[PDB]
């Protein structure tokens, strides 16, 4: 219905950035979320995924170095970068993505690694 | 473990004109896992059609989704200035799930 | 114990409502097992496959699907999916040996087929081995699901679709999972000679 997002921000290489999602009038602890990616002047691709169960995927290029929590008390969404890479500098949706819809997506923020 | 070209890369169609795009999977997938949806530059992604076949909400269903076998081709019937955005298509499996290129449009 | 209803049988269940078939005190004969054409898998993931003809065993149970073609790997016993988590899970601690068949020219109609269902919502995990019939609607959201689909809303059932030409994989794979579980009261063979 309306999923808001906020927690970016400019992160040195190797350090780790908290990613928030919020959400209104979706319950994310039972849905099929997911995350992707746009890097500038390129295409999108997967970040990663979590079932309505605690069964969550990864992609192979960002397996590992990842997690994906889903808080019980607020319906909001979260994942915690860890050693990150400066070809990670992109911009983060998160998203309500069934598998017989495209669900509602979100603003998004831009994550960026520099030195 | 798939790829999903979309031909063409560049498509420049004149305002009030039918369009035809199409990708095209690696092997011949199933048509209930695909999925089409739009792209406005710098804004989030908007739904279009899911399982190649139908429509989504808030779309006046000028937009045709069909495709069978390995070529999904969207047809739109008609385009307005605020319509000219690029296009990905989704495959998800559930197992692998590649995603695809996008084409820009533009008149 | 003929393991010849399991095997070649016109009817198939799908991935939830599966069947499930008790092979209790007869006399079992698996050296008949293997002649029912190169399977698409036979991995045995308890006892050995070549031990298997003349070990003592117990109460064993097995089991009937149809499944696509790429989600068959799903069936080892720690794994995540549709398949794996939402219709039918096998416990950690396996003795069983699933085998494929590579069905493509019984199981699927020239116009497609739509008996032939998976589940694909669920608000929870499935504990293994446990049916998972149910028909009542999915709620996605902060509002009741009464008795009608609609926005927030999905009917958690779907079709597969099995049409002619689909490849290797995205084929309706039938599947039989003859789990060896013991019970510490023998009642089938234990090596026929």
């Amino acid at each position: 219905v309306q999923l808001v997002q906020s927690g970016g921000g400019l992160v040195q290489p190797g350090g780790s950035l908290r990613l928030s999602c919020a959400a209104s009038g979706i319950t994310v602890s039972a849905n099929y979320m997911n995350w992707v990616r746009q890097a500038p002047g390129k295409g999108l691709e997967w970040v990663s995924l979590i079932y309505a169960g605690g069964s969550t995927f990864y992609a192979d290029s960002v397996k590992g170095r990842f997690t994906i929590s889903r808080h019980n008390s607020n319906n909001t969404l979260y994942l915690q970068m860890n050693s990150l890479r400066p070809e990670d500098t992109a911009m983060y949706y998160c998203a309500r993505d069934l598998l017989e819809a495209g669900g509602m997506d979100v603003w998004g923020q831009g994550t960026a690694v520099t030195v | 473990e798939l790829v999903l070209t979309q031909s063409p890369g560049t498509l420049s169609l004149s305002p009030g004109e039918r369009a035809t795009l199409s990708c095209r999977a690696s092997l011949s997938v199933s048509s209930n896992f695909l999925a089409w949806y739009q792209q406005k530059p710098g804004q989030a992604p908007r739904l279009l059609v899911y399982g190649a076949s139908s429509r989504a909400t808030d779309i006046p269903d000028r937009i045709s989704g069909s495709g069978s076998g390995t070529d999904f081709t969207l047809n739109i019937s008609r385009l307005e200035p605020e319509d000219f955005a690029v296009y990905y298509c989704q495959y998800s499996d559930g197992s692998s799930w590649t995603f695809g290129q996008g084409t820009r449009l533009e008149i | 114990c003929p393991f010849d209803e399991v095997f070649n049988a016109t009817r198939f269940a799908s991935v939830y409502a599966w069947n499930r078939k008790r092979i209790s005190n007869c006399v079992a004969d698996y050296s008949v097992l293997y002649n029912f054409a190169p399977f698409f898998a036979f991995k045995c993931y308890g006892v050995s496959p070549t031990k298997l003809n003349d070990l003592c065993f117990t109460n064993v149970y097995a089991d009937s699907f149809v499944i696509r073609g790429n989600e068959v790997s799903q069936i080892a016993p720690g794994q995540t999916g549709n398949i794996a988590d939402y219709n039918y899970k096998l416990p950690d601690d396996f003795t069983g040996c699933v085998i494929a068949w590579n069905s493509n020219k019984l199981d699927s109609k020239v116009g497609g087929n739509y008996n032939y269902r998976y589940r694909l919502f669920r608000k929870s995990n499935l504990k293994p081995f446990e049916r998972d019939i149910s028909t009542e609607i999915y709620q996605a959201g902060n509002k009741p699901c009464n008795g009608v689909a609609g926005v927030n809303c999905y009917f958690p059932l779907q079709s597969y679709g099995f049409r002619p030409t689909y490849g290797v994989g995205h084929q309706p794979y039938r599947v039989v999972v003859l789990s060896f579980e013991l019970l510490h009261a023998p009642a089938t063979v234990c090596g026929p000679k």
